[PDB]
């Protein structure tokens, strides 16, 4: 996820679902395992690893939200799910826990029905909270490497034949 | 656990080093809980069905 | 007792061998969690596994009298209070569960005696003119048979005004929609799953000289066969309570929760509906009014929601 | 050590006396009910009379340092983070009092999770233009000097759209107008009483070569004369915290309940009003924007609500 200065308050930079539409289809480790098995549960550890200057200042607010008719628009509609408003300059990593508040003990991998009550906990995304400010000649943009990797809660069970 | 907090844990830590923190982080409200392991995972329980 | 094998409840050693093999079977999940699903009796993380990098109701000797005689009771909740001065019938229909862990670990959010009250649900007309099996509702009604295109979202006003007279109120669909303003519906349309019980109540007013009765039904997973044989003779095997006029004004039935799930998706799952049918027709007294009205109540016993996000009515 | 009467604290024997008078004084009133009044602390009857036809924040020993410098911090509240990695204010203005009993016996509603959380109340601008004592609110603040004709009731449009720039933030009247589909809002149309304390943040991220500051005031009772003298210098009298862009990138800042009546009414009265001010004016490096974004973010504290009924928005 690209993030420039010229990004104002409220700019969606990035949105994803938490179904088998994307959680198995990132290139990540955990959407391969996910991909064999049939079922889910636990939370899930998301890493964003700010690669920009040791002078860029800013807040990139990451909001989960779960499970609903219509993924969130805005920046405040996102704000009223779980959320961490991060500053990007202090350790170079992000620890956002996802956490598993689900409707049912397990979760299905199906890629033809992602958006199923038994299947996605909901969304997770990205937005500018503070626009990116640092000194002139600094660089223009900075890029956010999300990482997401299993929880010590993660499991799956039930093998099938790799989802895609 | 509290339902509000001043001083809260911060929750930023290094990816660099060659491993990811996996531990959920804590928050207010939460209370989060490991889950029993399934065989379905293991190696030497996967690997003993056909394909 | 059985030549066929029922199972041993679990997962035993000699079950699966290399020399002989028998029908597999499930064992209980021993999950960690906060205690949740029941509704009216709900109250460090490290992984398992080394990394490779890492180093009695009825009963002849206790005859209840007729609507004559003096036997009140009363139903109470939250600030609401609903008062009789003869025989009502007043039972949970089944008893309330044992509290499972739940998967999610947020704190839920409860509406408490804001939320968990009597509500007066729908004001209805009882004809004489209806026959047996005759589900009866008003403006706050669905017409509910199990034939009827319900256009997603459920708040689609196409589905609450039909060409006929409405016949079931889902729930907590109808509690939402007549009530959108009230704290369970605040919580209800912001959460993503919500946990409680229901209790529904109905009052009919008849004097000493009227006779009928309504069978208040708690229809669980409201489906076309399921409503039209709760409108048949075996649909007293659901919850359910009798309001004879010869011998009661009310009649009181509650149910705990149920779900495939502990906790229910928010505006896309009933799992309780409530339908107030005719057994026998409205038979009042000549030179009176050929109608009573009936008030429905409604209760959510124990609320509890979790997943906290953006405003998503049903 | 005083010539004068300061009186005994209490009613005296001596002091009323048909010899001799001396001030009057008021005991306290021992009462029995609910533990309330106080956020973040609290947790047969018969007639005593015969009837007549019955028978350091600031030490020099721990210097905090510049923006520059890593010294994270966290504030958390239901579900919301908020995270710095620089020298960040976090103080309760005031220290919890002890609660009292209440005058009402009903039973409080509690939003919980879904209402006592950091929401995001405003988003606004912060340009160099700006002097001494200016202060700053956006779309959802309100033009509140106190010179201004408030039309009743405060929801009225003309109170928040005016000709010049908005100023204040009144709690919860900003709060409820911000988000009237959240829970703590339901309740609040719905009870006549509300209680809680608050918290207020505000992120101002700079860089290293930017300079400024803002005071993060909590005004209670916020009138004509007291808002003005906010804005001189004898304001730090009233709770504050300094989000100054040398060490900071934010600043936090928390009270606890006050109000003359254990429970405030509900769009009728503002406790606190939050007031974002300009001590130094913002002085931005060449060649970079001449104004900084502002994210306010506001926090209810132990809520609870008594009195309900009908739905009565503010």
């Amino acid at each position: 996820v690209p993030w420039t200065m010229a990004d104002e308050p409220a700019e969606r930079l990035g949105i994803f679902p938490v179904s088998p539409s994307a959680i198995a289809g990132t290139g990540a480790p955990i959407s391969y395992v996910i991909s064999l098995f049939s079922q889910w549960r636990g939370e899930l550890a998301a890493h964003l690893l700010f690669t920009g200057s040791a002078q860029h200042y800013g807040r990139l607010v990451v909001c989960y939200t779960p499970a609903a008719p219509q993924p969130p628009s805005t920046m405040q509609e996102a704000m009223r799910g779980t959320y961490t408003v991060w500053d990007v300059n202090a350790a170079s990593t992000l620890e956002f826990t996802i956490p598993f508040i689900s409707n049912s003990y397990w979760k299905t991998v199906d890629v033809n029905n992602p958006d199923a009550l038994l299947s996605t906990t909901g969304y997770v995304s990205i937005w500018v909270q503070n626009p990116l400010v640092g000194p002139h000649t600094a660089p223009a943009s900075a890029l956010v490497q999300a990482f997401i990797s299993a929880g010590e809660s993660f499991n799956v069970r039930l093998m099938q034949n790799p989802a895609l | 656990t509290l339902t509000e907090d001043l001083d809260a844990p911060q929750d930023t830590g290094n990816i660099e080093n060659g491993a990811a923190d996996n531990s959920p982080q804590p928050r207010t409200t939460f209370d989060y809980t490991g889950n029993p392991l399934p065989p379905d995972t293991k190696l030497e329980n996967f690997f003993s069905f056909y394909r | 007792n059985v030549t066929t094998d029922v199972g041993a409840n679990g997962w035993a050693p000699t079950v699966s061998t290399g020399l002989g093999d028998g029908p597999v079977s499930a064992s209980a999940d021993s999950l960690p969690g906060r205690s949740g699903g029941a509704s009216s009796e709900k109250t460090k993380v490290g992984s398992r596994f080394s990394k490779w990098w890492e180093p009695a109701p009825s009963s002849t000797a206790n005859p209840q009298p007729s609507l004559i005689a003096l036997n009140p009771s009363a139903t109470q909740s939250g600030n609401a209070s609903i008062l009789t001065g003869s025989t009502a019938p007043s039972l949970l229909a089944y008893p309330t569960a044992t509290p499972v862990p739940l998967p999610n670990p947020d704190e839920p959010s409860q509406p408490g005696p804001s939320g968990d009250r009597t509500w007066l649900l729908d004001t209805v007309t009882w004809s004489q003119e209806f026959t047996r099996g005759w589900n009866i509702a008003g403006s706050n009604g669905m017409q509910w048979t199990g034939l009827e295109s319900l256009i997603f979202p459920v708040s689609t006003d196409t589905n609450w005004t039909s060409t006929s007279s409405p016949t079931a109120y889902p729930l907590p669909f109808s509690f939402v929609r007549a009530y959108p303003d009230s704290s369970w519906a605040a919580m209800y349309n912001t959460h993503s799953m919500w946990n409680c019980g229901w209790r529904v109540q109905v009052t009919v007013n008849g004097s000493q000289f009227h006779a009928g009765a309504l069978i208040l039904y708690m229809v669980p997973e409201a489906t076309t066969h399921a409503i039209q044989t709760a409108r048949d003779n075996a649909g007293f095997v659901f919850p359910y309570v009798i309001l004879n006029l010869y011998e009661s004004n009310t009649a009181t039935i509650e149910v705990p929760y149920i779900s495939p799930t502990p906790n229910t998706s928010s505006g896309l799952h009933a799992p309780w509906t409530f339908y107030l049918q005719v057994l026998s027709p409205l038979n009042p007294p000549p030179s009176l009014p050929t109608s009573l009205s009936c008030s429905i109540y409604v209760t959510p016993v124990d609320s509890s929601f979790h997943g906290l996000r953006y405003l998503a009515p049903q």
